[PDB]
């Protein structure tokens, strides 16, 4: 870490792409709990039967478990224990948010916020 | 023109009429939103280092 660099050469210093969250305009809400797993940015997140925030997890279970309906969108990122804001209302481009597997089009990205204040959608 | 013999009447010529062409003008509706995970990152004149 100590010494300049004298001879010539190139630097690739690094590029930058915007992460665009909000795909429409409905009442923006949010709210914060406990989490119960690592949650990351723009997570897919349920609440587990302790009421804990876990990341969604559809087909959890012969009954379904709670974690299997989801509730919100992490806000920002944590780790169990501590507490997750999270968005419990708004319209959010299904692109940039974190989905479980199988989970992969928006026609099913959708059908996990019908009931529900948030509404995920397609930017153009 | 008919050709007609002058002993008789002459003959009956048809008509034709118009028409019309009736248009409604389409609509665009672009927007985008521009929260702070927008606004915030260094955009190309800023210096590099402070900004």
């Amino acid at each position: 870490t100590s010494l300049p660099n004298y001879l010539a050469g190139n630097g690739d210093l690094g590029s930058w792409e915007p992460t665009q969250i909000f795909a429409g305009e409905a009442d923006i809400v949010t709210e914060g709990g406990a989490a119960g797993a690592d949650i990351e940015i723009y997570q897919v997140i349920a609440k587990n039967a302790a009421g804990a925030m876990v990341p969604h997890d559809p087909t959890a279970t012969e009954v379904p478990a709670p974690q299997s309906v989801a509730i919100g969108i992490a806000a920002q990122p944590a780790k169990s224990g501590q507490n997750v804001p999270y968005y419990i209302g708004g319209v959010f481009n299904h692109a940039a948010l974190g989905w479980h597997a199988s989970l992969d089009t928006l026609a099913k990205r959708q059908a996990v916020f019908d009931r529900t204040n948030i509404h995920i959608g397609n930017l153009y | 023109a008919p050709f007609v013999a002058p002993n008789v009447q002459g003959r009956v010529i048809k008509e034709s009429g118009y028409n019309t062409k009736t248009f409604k003008p389409a609509y665009v509706k672009p927007k985008h939103v521009i929260d702070p995970n927008m606004i915030i990152p260094r955009q190309p004149g800023e210096a590099l280092g402070t900004g």
